[PDB]
Formats: C-alpha cells, structure tokens, sequence
C-alpha cells in the first residue's frame, strides 16, 4: 500500500501582515510538492525528479488551488478567534492534513480530512467519511456548520476520487524509486560504561520505508534495564537510520538480542553482540 | 500550547576521518512552527547549510532538517544551536559520533 | 493533487 498526503499550516502574525500560509505534499515518506507564501512570487513548486514533468497547467491548478486556501485559512483564523474569545494579538497556528491511503489494487483503505489549532486536534472526518469529530466546543459549532452543509461529502469525493487517481499516477512517474522497500542493514555496538555495566546500541540503517521496529529482548520475560529508542531520522538521502539501546550487565551481553522488523525484510533480524 | 524541539545531530554515513560526507541536524517535536537553526563548526556558522521544508506529523508538532557537507576530522567539532520560544536561550547540541 | 477547501470555513 501508498499514501498520498498533503500537509497543511496557516500561522498568523499580527502586526507584521497577512498570515504565512505552506502545503507540502507527500507519496509515502517522499516528499514532492511544496508552497510557501512568502517565496517571490508564490507557486507551487516540484521538489522531487518524478513531479517535474507534469505540464504548465498543473502549476497553474494547483497554484491556484493553493491561493484560494490561503484565503480560506485567514479567515478560519479570523473565525477561531471568535470561537475561542482569543485577542487579535497574538500568533496562532492552524493546520490541516488530508490524503489516502491505497492498497495496490486501487482499494482506499483510509481516507483522511482533519484539522488542528494551536497544535491540537480541532476536527476531524471520521473513518467512514461521513461523519466528524470534533475536540472540543468551539469544533462542535463547525462540525453543526459543517452537517448542515453536507461538506463531508465533497470532501470524501476527494479522497476517493481525486486522491486514489492521482497518487496511482505518481506510483507511475515515479517508479524507479518510489516502490522500493530498501531493507535496514543492522549491527550491535558495545560501550563499556564507568559504572561498570555496558551498553549495548542496536543500529537500524539504510532503509526506507521509514516504518521499522527495533526491539531488545531476552527469552520472553519483560526487559526491565534501563533502555533507549531514539526518533527516526532521514540520512538525507532517501534512506532512514534509527538506533536502540539497552544497559546490561559486564558478562551478560550474549543473553540480549536486537530484533528488526521492517517491510523491506524477508524475515526479521535477530542479532547479538 | 509549547512543545520543546527534540534534536539530533548525525552524520549521513558512518564516519571516516577523511572522508567526504554529510552533517545533518534533524529537529522534531516543537510548536509553534517559527525556529531559528544554525550548524556550527567550531565555534562559528558554518555558511551553506541548506534547509529542507518544514511539516508536520501524526501529532501535529512540526520537524525540519539542516545539512552541510563536511569532511570529519580529528580536530574540528561540529553542532546544531536551535532556538525556539518553549526555550529561554538557544541550545548548542554537539555532534557525538555514536549516536 | 491536493486538497481544496471550496470556501467550506469552519
């Protein structure tokens, strides 16, 4: 399965202009579209090799498309300062996050439309694409507003439409790179410690997708030493790193193994010191 | 309403004193979205550092990552110094080549 | 292609 996202935020700054309006776009963790209205002269813009090829009249839709959200977006923040009895002078952030996830087959197996204020969930559309919900009271006048308009309906069209076409042609342009399933190449680090126990670091590098799981176990029991897992993290170069890590006693090292699961893997690894 | 910027500084393959490589800063799990980032070279702004778009995640906090190219050496210390309002001053992190 | 808000404010 694929994802196709796009990414979306509004922060105002009072005082200083209209509000800064962003999308950016995604197929799985590839990013591929952005725009940013404080660029010179704002457009949607490629940002990966697969998207550059598509003619001058996706610019200008999509460019559109973008500029007609920026305004949508002043005036959801005009509206959530009602909503909130929030002062005109402050900064505030909204955003929003909608795409589809698809089987290979073309089945949508989720659709998402859903919004944040302040960095914290404001309303979102259901798995079901018909109904919403919304976090708190000032979400529940828009989710009236947005009943009584149908608006989930559209947007589902969207998601089921739209989406899924569109993400199908990506997977095409750019299928050199973005079908791969690089799986991670994994070793053990040890690091004797002046407490006198080790640490042992389980690295995970080189893979993408950036979905992995990495996890120190014994025979069974649960793990109660002192343990680590960093965020995942691009290298940069379309690949992922991620490490974890477990204190463990001088001697002991060979009873801890490092178990690494990731899609691109035909078996988990399993590895030791 | 605050969240504090998680950072790690890394290289993008493992290092080799010599040889050419990668330095990135990837800066996770902050709001509100505005952030000031600067990779250092002892001491000093390291000039063409180049930035990649801002987003988002599942939890709504924003990331971003900075990068340079650079060759490791045995005397040269390289860091990522990040300030953001949840932050009273700036925070200088270093590279540690184990992590 | 991305999302429209078609004017739908909250």
């Amino acid at each position: 399965s694929h994802s196709l996202r796009y990414f979306v935020t509004a922060v105002s700054r009072p005082g200083f202009g209209e509000p800064r309006y962003m999308e950016v776009g995604y197929v799985d963790n590839t990013e591929f579209v952005r725009f940013d209205s404080d660029a010179e002269n704002p457009r949607y813009e490629p940002r990966a090799r697969w998207i550059e090829q598509e003619g001058p009249e996706y610019w200008e839709r999509e460019t559109r498309r973008a500029k007609g959200n920026e305004q949508c977006f002043r005036v959801d923040l005009r509206t959530a300062l009602r909503y909130y009895n929030q002062s005109a002078g402050g900064s505030h952030t909204l955003q929003w996050m909608a795409g589809c996830d698809v089987e290979s087959d073309g089945r949508l197996l989720r659709g998402y439309w859903q919004f944040a204020y302040d960095g914290c969930d404001y309303i979102a559309l259901n798995e079901d694409l018909k109904t919403w919900t919304a976090a708190d009271m000032a979400a529940q006048i828009t989710r009236r507003k947005w009943e009584q308009a149908g608006a989930a309906e559209r947007d589902r069209a969207y998601l089921e439409g739209e989406c899924v076409e569109w993400l199908r042609r990506y997977l095409k342009n750019g299928n050199a790179t973005l079908l791969r399933t690089d799986p991670p190449k994994a070793h053990v680090t040890h690091h004797r410690r002046p407490e006198g126990d080790v640490t042992l670091r389980c690295w995970a590098l080189g893979f993408y997708p950036a979905d992995i799981t990495l996890t120190w176990q014994l025979n069974g029991e649960e793990l109660t030493q002192e343990m680590e897992l960093v965020e995942t993290r691009p290298a940069g170069d379309g690949t992922f790193q991620k490490w974890a890590s477990v204190v463990v006693p001088l001697g002991k090292e060979q009873k801890y193994t490092c178990h690494v699961e990731h899609e691109g893997l035909p078996e988990p690894l399993t590895l030791r010191w | 309403i605050q969240k504090t910027p998680q950072i790690q500084v890394y290289s993008r393959h493992p290092p080799e004193n010599g040889k050419p490589n990668i330095l990135n800063c990837y800066v996770t799990q902050f709001h509100p979205p505005h952030i000031e980032i600067q990779m250092l070279k002892n001491g000093k702004k390291i000039p063409k550092v180049e930035m990649s778009d801002m987003s988002f995640s599942k939890d709504w906090s924003f990331y971003i990552l900075a990068h340079t190219e650079f060759t490791p050496t045995e005397t040269d210390t390289y860091a990522c110094r990040v300030k953001h309002a949840s932050m009273a001053e700036p925070k200088t992190v270093y590279w540690d080549r184990d992590m | 292609r991305g999302p429209g808000c078609a004017f739908v404010t909250i």
